């Protein structure tokens, strides 16, 4: 994926961090965002973050994905 | 210099030693760190795979500052991670603390 | 040792927030606050000490593994088995861990 790209939720990820559900469990699956960040590198050493893909939604909100629980949307 | 029935721990130098020299037998490798939860849970069953399953090897890696370069090769994000390998080379890994996937692995190796 | 009192007393503290409870069987508990407090000594920052890094450094800067990690922060998973949620088959009732356990777990490692 790249950033700026527009995704959907597909799978079923139950988040605690939005602050419109805070501390509540939350299954982002269904909402629509665009990609902030894939976690790769920093400043060209490879990291390992297991949730890669960085997701922004309405709100400044943010929550990290692997590829296969989003797809990317024309 | 591995013990059967048993798990051998080894180090940056013993390791390939002992998988240049398994020969038919399939060699399982408990890549783990001293301070790691799922690892020291997973001890005591990876202690009895050892003793019920004898035509297998069975070895564990202490990823540490001195196993740095081996723990880097072999390739390992995930403590624990449990690489099998025959004929000198890596043909299954599992990773985390995944008793029935890591039997499964092994059976699957075996056969 | 400071670092571990804090680390331990961070640990307690987290878990009450987020509703989560420490392992059935405390010594899981204790050798991860040891990793934590080991990381942080030496990097700055409690790296979780149940992954593996190619670059610890570049890790500290990413803070992706940072305890609380982003899969705790966000979904409430602890690979490390630290945080356990009320719900996981190995998760007990304490979200307490005696200072006394934490020392006898690091010297039977000995
Ligand atoms: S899995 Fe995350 S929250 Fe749990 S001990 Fe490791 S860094 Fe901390």
């Amino acid at each position: 994926m790249n950033v700026g790209d527009r995704v959907r939720v597909t799978s079923s990820v139950v988040v605690y961090h939005h602050p419109e559900h805070k501390k509540t469990a939350f299954d982002l699956q269904g909402m629509e965002g665009e990609v902030a960040a894939v976690l790769t590198e920093w400043q060209g050493r490879p990291i390992s973050a297991n949730l890669p893909v960085l997701v922004k939604f309405e709100q400044r909100f943010k929550a990290h994905f692997r590829p296969d629980e989003v797809t990317l949307i024309e | 210099e591995a013990i059967v029935g048993k798990v051998t721990e080894v180090n940056k130098d013993t390791f390939w030693p002992i998988v240049k020299a398994a020969g038919d037998k399939p060699v399982v490798l408990d890549m783990f760190t001293q301070w790691c939860g799922p690892s020291k849970a997973m001890a005591p069953k990876y202690e009895k795979l050892a003793e019920e399953y004898l035509d297998v090897i069975f070895l564990k890696l202490d990823c540490n500052q001195e196993n740095k370069t081996l723990a880097k090769e072999l390739g390992i994000r995930v403590v624990p991670t449990f690489k099998i390998l025959k004929e000198n080379s890596v043909v299954g890994e599992v990773t985390g603390a995944k008793y029935d996937k890591l039997l499964e692995a092994i059976q699957a190796a075996r056969s | 040792n400071k670092t571990l009192a804090a680390m331990k007393n961070f640990a307690e503290q987290y878990a009450k927030r987020t509703d989560t409870y420490f392992c059935s069987d405390l010594s899981v508990t204790a050798v991860v606050i040891e990793g934590l407090a080991r990381h942080k000594e030496e990097l700055g920052s409690p790296l979780c000490p149940c992954r593996h890094y190619e670059d610890k450094e570049a890790e500290v800067k990413n803070t992706f593994w940072n305890c609380p990690c982003v899969p705790m922060r966000e979904r409430k998973e602890c690979h490390c088995m630290l945080f356990l949620t009320p719900d996981n088959d190995f998760a007990g009732d304490a979200q307490d861990i005696p200072m006394e356990t934490l020392e006898e777990v690091k010297a039977s490692m000995a």
